[PDB]
RNA sequence: CUGAAACUUAAAGGAAUUGACGGAAGGGCACCACCAGGAGUGGAGCCUGCGGCUUAAUUUGACGGGGAAACUCA
């Protein structure tokens, strides 16, 4: 797994190797010692000797000797190491970890920055090790679309958070002080609250996009005051989106509107006075 | 012979490092100047 | 290191034979008594 | 673009002719310093190794092979300093002499002289307790060509197969020292005393770096003239020698100082010192305009954490709502779980014995200090930085603090002293208003009350060196340091300690280190001198821009040579962006060991210590760092975690540096 | 067409022999894989194990016969 208190334990020389590791990993396919004695363009062997030694005792670094083949094999703790170093290369990773929520594909602990403002991470192992290249070079795409799928959601007013950068797959997020429906009781102003949950799902589907997984689970609600309860919505259904051109999205439609009208039926036993939004209207909305 | 100029800390990388402890040197019959090993000193204290 | 000037000739372990007996100290080494070592000829031998 | 070249015969004999004419041309005016008839001076200083010698012996069996007695008649009654002409030769000498009493002064004759001879017995051995450090001192202070001869041959038994036994065995003892020569010479035979006669009027010297790069005239004639009652002008008669003299520069005078000039007269033109003059200040009120710009004046007193937050935790507040619920009698926690609201010989010796411990255990054990449970490191450790890697840590000199010296701030900082000392040596030369080998009449203001000091010229030397541009300008400054042979005393790095470097000496409390070379250009502060190596010695001093060698003494006067010389040296840089830090080690057992986390026991003996340093990485003296874990027990005990597994043999070190400045200077006399 | 030199470098190259690697291909052959289902978990409360938080200690590894007020207790 990942344990993030080890890579303090290297120097700027040990990360500089690791470095020329991940360069020359992305050229070859295995990389072998005198690539990394050469491509680091540093002095000495026998600090290329310690530094690789201090990860591969940090099982960062797997020795491999395939008959007469000596080579190395980056593991999924090492580039993250190295993706959280050219994170704080752009001064903003301070000191991280509460693990808050295990996903399939995506772990969620609990970061700090310098200024000591509350976030959270989203890191990404996909398969979970026969490490080879198309799953970390999938995780890294994934991270990154998602990262543009992250700015252009906080970039047009919704209630998504605010992303910041996308430390290859290494995602770093703003902590938001919300709590689910499993958590939450009783609400004053339910009826304002519909309102602008299925205003939601309208200018979702006038910028054309469709989240489909949107249980109870999904909405995380912001508590900013707690004398005058100031409310915040936040979704997280990125990688279960779809297309508005995609050909399956009538049952996905009225899959959300007929969940969020059993949830709302079910807790808080409030009924829809308005009809249901239905999928034409927001097709041509569009 | 020659007369000293210089501390030369040259850096050569691969596959040995070494640390090079050497001297430019001009000589002194042709006025031309070359480069100058001093051997078997950790310090080079001696050729100042 | 630096002697002492009283080095005019006119008016710790013990010392090592030089010159001829020096090689009957090798012959004497080598083949009067052959130390036989692993079925080898072994020079200089530690512990062993 | 052009096209190759043929070179002929008659090319090639052009090429070797003008190489040739240009050669003899500056050879010969290399040796037209030396016009003998008027314009020659040469510098001969004799010195004998041994207490049973006489000089004027020496400087009898000389002249005799030049056949004048009337120079010796005139030589005998009461002269010390003599200016001898010869025919023979046709070359003008100047024969200096020493006092035997003074070491100093046998430095300060060897240091001014062209030649120096070594007078040597053939009846007693030379002193391994006087002459061996004569030899080494003048050794390292710089010698030019230089002579060895004898004069007790005839004392030995007059069979001369035994004398040439005595002069081979002088011949094995002056090569153990001056390989450069291979005979020593005797003033016995009058033909070998025509040989050296001819060696010193004829052969061209060698030139010693720091001392012809500033130029210096030998006084034959001292007068004063009175301008003011507090000070006058004084007089100086003698020959520039060197890279000449300027009006506006200082000049240095061995056991008086830098003083300033007045004007200036040559007798073979008449100069004046004008605005342009150097002031005789030590700081130059310049510097204080020049450190306008703090940058950190950070404070240790509002932290919660040690100063590692460039590389460790957040600030943690703490927000204390202290609130006392009175029933009578109640420990902390129940008071915690009410109201919780949720929003003189014999001290010579003494010294000399603890310090003497100070530095065997410093050789085992190298910076740790010990805790006791009474003494609470919380207001010990204020001003301590507990930072991972000394190499890697961006410090800066800028930095205030309470224990500065004020006088730092007014302090002359060179950028590269390499560009510095070639610019300084090239307009030296450039406008030199007075060049060297000239009859000149020197002026120096000079104040009153130092006039019962000065000597007779023609029994004491008088040396007048001249100083370069902002030379009386302090700064701070780098020696290099290596210790003398058969020399085991301790020196620790805050000891009065007197440089001989140049012509100057001054007292100092030198800084030891070991020159590592740094990217951020830090270095470990040693306590003691490092016993095998060359270490390095950076101290608040004036500057010097030849780069001379420095030679490092304390003065003894137990022995009859009343000098304790303590090494030597050279001066390397004059840097203020090279900058020290002590290293404190607070040592620790641990107690339990299992395979992820281990127990430390007698690390500190509070919690609140281990919270307070809860940032600072661990270290073993077995190469293997580390870090903490939880704070344990009540009596400093705590949890800590490493690369690997250790045992019960290894050690738990910690790291924690504050920052050390040098020292000041001030001048010696006597 | 003729045709260098300074300098730099301990290999450059020819034939031939094996094959880790394949995300080339083709077979098997598996409910720790799928289809056909069934029971479910993940949704609710509670017990236990790990992590986290706190502690003076939550001893502690990755089920440790590690069931549990003295003991086991480290």
């Amino acid at each position: 797994k990942l344990d993030t208190s080890h890579m303090r334990y290297l120097t700027t020389d040990d990360f500089r190797v690791l470095q020329a590791v991940e360069q020359g990993s992305r050229s070859h396919e295995v990389v072998p010692t005198p690539l990394i004695h050469q491509i680091s363009g540093m002095r000495s062997q026998s600090g290329t000797n310690r530094a690789i030694s201090d990860l591969a005792k940090l099982s960062l670094i797997s020795k491999m000797r395939n008959v007469k083949y000596d080579g190395y094999r980056l593991t999924y703790n090492g580039i993250d190491y190295l993706a959280l170093k050219t994170m704080l290369n752009r001064d903003t990773v301070y000191s991280v970890g509460n693990t808050i929520g295990v996903g399939k594909e995506s772990d969620i602990y609990k970061v700090s920055d310098k200024n000591g403002n509350p976030r959270v991470m989203k890191i990404h192992r996909l398969g979970r090790s026969n490490q080879g290249a198309n799953w970390m070079h999938l995780s890294r795409l994934a991270a990154n679309k998602e990262y543009q799928f992250m700015s252009m959601l906080y970039s047009k007013g919704f209630k998504v958070p605010e992303p910041f950068d996308n430390s290859r797959h290494i995602v770093v997020m703003e902590l938001i002080e919300g709590y689910p429906m499993r958590r939450l009781r009783k609400h004053k102003n339910i009826p304002k609250l519909y309102s602008d949950l299925m205003c939601f799902i309208v200018d979702l589907a006038n910028s054309g996009l469709i989240h489909c997984d949107f249980n109870e689970f999904n909405i995380m609600i912001k508590d900013k005051l707690e004398d005058e309860n100031d409310c915040g919505f936040v979704v997280i259904d990125f990688p279960q989106c779809i297309s508005i051109q995609h050909q399956d999205a009538d049952y996905y439609f009225q899959r959300d509107v007929d969940c969020i009208r059993r949830f709302f039926k079910k807790k808080l036993k409030y009924e829809p006075k308005p009809d249901s939004s239905m999928l034409d209207t927001e097709g041509f909305g569009d | 012979k020659g007369i000293v100029l210089e501390k030369l800390g040259i850096e050569s990388k691969q596959p040995n490092s070494a640390i090079r402890k050497c001297v430019r040197v001009q000589l002194i019959k042709n006025g031309k100047k070359v480069t100058a090993f001093v051997p078997n000193d950790g310090c080079l204290n001696f050729v100042d | 290191m630096a002697k002492v000037h009283g080095s005019l000739a006119r008016a710790e372990k013990p010392k090592k034979p030089k010159g001829r007996a020096y090689k009957r100290l090798l012959y004497t080494r080598r083949f009067v008594n052959v130390t036989l070592v692993n079925g080898k000829r072994r020079m200089n031998p530690g512990p062993s | 673009g052009k096209p190759d070249k043929q070179v002929s015969k008659l090319q090639r004999k052009n090429k070797a002719k003008q190489l040739r004419a240009q050669r003899i041309l500056d050879s010969i005016e290399n040796r037209k310093l030396f016009e003998g008839k008027n314009g020659a001076a040469k510098i001969i200083t004799i010195v004998p190794l041994v207490n049973d010698l006489d000089p004027l012996d020496i400087l009898y069996k000389l002249l005799k092979c030049a056949d004048d007695e009337g120079i010796m008649v005139q030589e005998v009654d009461s002269k010390r300093i003599f200016n001898v002409h010869i025919k023979k030769f046709k070359s003008n000498l100047k024969i200096i002499i020493p006092d035997m009493t003074n070491f100093l002064n046998i430095l300060d004759c060897a240091k001014v002289a062209d030649f120096v001879v070594f007078g040597l017995s053939g009846v007693q051995e030379v002193d391994e307790e006087f002459g061996e450090q004569i030899i080494r001192a003048l050794e390292l202070q710089g010698i030019a060509s230089y002579i060895g001869v004898i004069s007790n041959l005839s004392a030995v038994h007059e069979k001369e197969k035994f004398q040439l036994d005595v002069k081979q065995s002088l011949e094995s003892y002056f090569k153990h020292f001056f390989p450069s020569e291979e005979r020593v010479y005797n003033l016995e035979k009058n033909s070998d005393a025509l040989n050296v006669l001819r060696t010193l009027c004829q052969r061209l010297p060698r030139s010693i770096n720091w001392r012809d790069n500033r130029g210096y005239v030998v006084a034959d004639f001292v007068d004063f003239v009175e301008t003011s009652p507090d000070s006058g002008d004084l007089v100086i008669e003698g020959t520039v020698r060197g890279i000449g003299f300027n009006a506006n520069r200082l000049v240095h005078i061995p056991d008086f100082g830098d003083f300033q000039l007045n004007k200036i007269e040559k007798i073979s033109t008449v100069f004046e010192s004008n605005m342009n003059r150097d002031t005789l200040d030590e700081y130059a009120p310049e510097g204080t305009e020049d450190w306008s710009d703090y940058d950190e004046d950070f404070e240790y007193d509002g932290l919660t954490t040690a100063r590692y937050d460039d590389h460790g935790f957040l600030p943690g507040r703490e927000q204390t709502s202290k609130k006392a619920a009175v029933p009578k009698g109640t420990s902390d926690y129940q008071a915690k779980w009410y109201l919780d609201d949720v929003i003189s010989p014999e001290e010579e010796e003494r010294q000399l014995r603890e310090f003497r411990d100070m530095e065997k255990e410093d050789r085992e054990f190298p910076d740790e200090i010990e805790l006791e449970p009474s003494e609470s490191a919380i207001e010990r450790l204020k001003r301590y930085r507990g930072l991972k890697n000394l190499y890697n840590c961006d410090w800066q000199v800028d930095e205030k603090d309470p224990s500065s010296p004020a006088e730092w701030k007014r302090l002359l900082r060179i950028g590269n002293y390499k560009n510095t000392k070639n610019r300084i040596i090239k307009e030296t030369k450039n406008e030199a208003q007075a060049i060297a080998g000239d009859r000149i009449r020197m002026f120096i203001r000079f104040p009153k009350f130092l006039l019962e000091k000065i000597q007779d010229p023609k029994q004491l030397l008088f040396a007048v060196y001249g100083l370069l541009l902002h030379e009386h300008k302090n700064a701070v400054v780098n020696f290099s340091l290596q210790r003398w042979e058969q020399y085991d005393k301790p020196v620790p790095s805050q000891e009065p300690i007197v440089v001989q470097y140049g012509v100057r000496r001054y007292t100092i409390q030198p800084l030891f280190s070991q020159g590592s070379n740094s990217p951020n250009n830090v270095h470990k502060y040693e306590r003691f001198l490092h016993p095998d190596t060359v270490s390095v010695a950076t101290c608040i001093a004036p500057v010097d821009f030849t780069q001379s060698p420095a030679i490092f003494f304390k003065p003894s006067p137990t022995d009859a040579k009343n000098i304790e010389l303590i090494g030597h040296g050279t001066f390397l840089n004059a840097d203020h962006s090279r900058i020290l830090a002590k290293r404190a080690i607070l040592t620790g057992h641990p107690f339990r060991f299992h395979k992820t986390v281990v127990t430390v026991r007698y690390m500190f003996f509070r919690p609140e210590d281990v919270e307070w340093f809860k940032s600072i990485p661990l270290f073993t003296k077995s190469g293997r760092s580390g870090f903490i874990k939880e704070s344990l027990g009540t009596h400093g005990y705590f949890k800590a975690t490493f690369d690997g597994k250790l045992s019960a043999q290894d050690v738990v070190a910690m790291s924690l540096y504050k920052r050390m400045w040098p020292m000041p200077s001030l001048p010696w006399n006597g």
